[PDB]
């Protein structure tokens, strides 16, 4: 769970992450696609080159999913309620996969907040991304 | 896959016991109801919402069948589990887009299923070598995917 | 998450091991150890041959906390909060080694349970155990 | 393992730029701080109760140049991962009773810490490459575990 150290930790880095959070979220998806081919299988019907549309503008979509979980970040399972039931009864997406993606998205992060990357702050983005995780996993059964 | 000749004597002592054509239907069967995430492949097979509309749907039987078949036929080369299911990976990945976790999902459900078919005689060796069976074939169906 | 349907369905499975669970919980072992033989660094200090005491002894330990957590079912992370707290702050076993165990507790149960082990049932064992595990992790970090 | 020449000498290229010592150092204490579980094997470290505290640690640091200091040996062993890394496979397994897990974990971490260091030099396909290395470096790691 979630502590107040870490509510802070993450709301101070992507408070820096501002109006980036879109191209951040592009490319952690161009990044996952990349390092784990066995992802593009959730994308049949997206142009997957570099610099595509289609991963751009998804890329904003979960930058936003996530702008909206840390700011609801005490209510998560409620600020998150229809993603969750979009990914378990529709989507239907591998809960593997999750753990992939917030790889990829600490990654990016890592690469383009240096002195915010601390071990503190690595530690906290990592909880809240599992948590988000699970969140998006707790209807699938 | 590194099998010990007493492991795969083992495997291919119980795997002459099964009846594939059942077997087939109740892996695939238990698949769909334990991890219902992985109906997405299957909308096309009509009615999916209870056990026993899965189990009993004669077209999740008729697909058990077939992946079981496939899956016999790789028992017996062990020694090429990748050669003999490249052209399998292939479609996997360029036409039906499956997930590899897919694969493993299926092998842990395979051995409870021989698990309560066979019980005693599914000993923890015997168990042990079919765990490295059903890994190597989730390695050689996902060894295609790029 | 269980529903009725999952704590009915666990119930009566658990019910029928009745005075076999710690027979079944040294089996689960045995397998696991085998089956997955970098689990045995957790057991360094232990004799893993068979029939070992150390491994009964700690099988029927295992199967009357699950034997707990049955009769509690509505109130799993307090039944299950001593145990919780060992795991995170003394024992620090990896997170993917309770899904190890999981699987071969569900093979140990199907091999015994030929009547009951349905696939309503195998479901719900499924969840039970993931459920076990989440609380058993919960406090990691 | 399976590197793409362009892949091997960007790898090869980015390791050239690495300071060793300093970039073990964060990968482990990262490791010791992000999954705080791994701490187990570190007892006689001293005292690892908070971020600061981890990272200060003379022996964490000490122990963070070793491993990586063999990490770094291994990227010019590319075609034999296997081989050059067999002895410590058994020592991790017989000594050290080390989940290789914990392999998968440190590999992750080392390239958060890659990224954190080099910014936009990291870039997605020099990213792939060193995952592919990582992985290929765990799974030799865990080769000789019986
Ligand atoms: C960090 C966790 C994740 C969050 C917050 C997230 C969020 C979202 C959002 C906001 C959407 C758009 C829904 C809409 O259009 O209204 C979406 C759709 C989608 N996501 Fe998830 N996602 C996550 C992880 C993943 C995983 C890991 C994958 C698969 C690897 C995935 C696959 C998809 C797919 C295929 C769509 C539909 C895309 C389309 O058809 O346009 N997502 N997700
Ligand atoms: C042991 C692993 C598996 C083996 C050996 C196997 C084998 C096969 C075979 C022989 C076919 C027929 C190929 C054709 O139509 O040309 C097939 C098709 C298919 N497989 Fe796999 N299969 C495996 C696992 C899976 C699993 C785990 C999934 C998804 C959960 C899956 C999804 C499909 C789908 C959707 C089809 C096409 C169904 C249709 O005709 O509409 N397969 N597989
Ligand atoms: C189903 C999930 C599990 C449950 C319910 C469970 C339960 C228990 C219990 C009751 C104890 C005894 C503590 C005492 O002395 O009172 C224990 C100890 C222990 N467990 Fe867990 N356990 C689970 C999974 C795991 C797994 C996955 C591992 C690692 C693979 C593990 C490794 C250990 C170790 C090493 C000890 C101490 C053994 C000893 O020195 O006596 N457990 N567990
Ligand atoms: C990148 C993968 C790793 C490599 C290449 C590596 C390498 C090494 C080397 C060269 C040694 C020195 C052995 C000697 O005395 O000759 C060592 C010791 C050790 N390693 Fe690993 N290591 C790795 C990952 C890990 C991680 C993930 C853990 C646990 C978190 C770990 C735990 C240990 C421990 C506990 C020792 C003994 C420390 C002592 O002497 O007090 N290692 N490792």
């Amino acid at each position: 769970m979630l502590s107040p150290a870490d509510k802070t930790n993450v709301k101070a880095a992507w408070g820096k992450v501002g109006a980036h959070a879109g191209e951040y979220g592009a490319e952690a998806l161009e990044r996952m696609f990349l390092s784990f081919p066995t992802t593009k299988t959730y994308f049949p019907h997206f142009d997957l080159s570099h610099g595509s549309a289609q991963v751009k503008g998804h890329g904003k979509k979960v930058a936003d999913a996530l702008t909206n979980a840390v700011a609801h970040v005490d209510d998560m399972p409620n600020a998150l309620s229809a993603l969750s039931d979009l990914h378990a009864h529709k989507l239907r997406v591998d809960p593997v996969a999750f753990k992939l993606l917030s790889h990829c998205l600490l990654v990016t992060l890592a690469a383009h907040l240096p002195a915010e990357f601390t071990p503190a702050v690595h530690a906290s983005l990592d909880k809240f991304l599992a948590s988000v995780s699970t969140v998006l996993t707790s209807k699938y059964r | 896959v590194h099998l010990t000749p007493e492991e795969k004597s083992a495997v291919t002592a119980l795997w002459g016991k099964v009846n594939v054509d059942e077997v087939g239907g109740e892996a695939l069967g238990r698949l769909l109801v334990v991890y219902p995430w992985t109906q997405r492949f299957f909308e096309s097979f009509g009615d999916l919402s209870t056990p026993d509309a899965v189990m009993g749907n004669p077209k999740v039987k008729a697909h058990g069948k077939k992946v079981l078949g496939a899956f016999s036929d790789g028992l017996a080369h062990l020694d090429n589990l990748k050669g003999t299911f490249a052209t399998l990976s292939e479609l996997h990945c360029d036409k039906l887009h499956v997930d590899p976790e897919n694969f493993r999902l299926l092998g842990n459900v395979l051995v409870c299923v021989l698990a309560h078919h066979f019980g005693k005689e599914f000993t923890p060796p015997v168990q042990a070598a079919y765990q490295k069976v059903v890994a190597g074939v989730a390695n050689a169906l996902a060894h295609k995917y790029h």
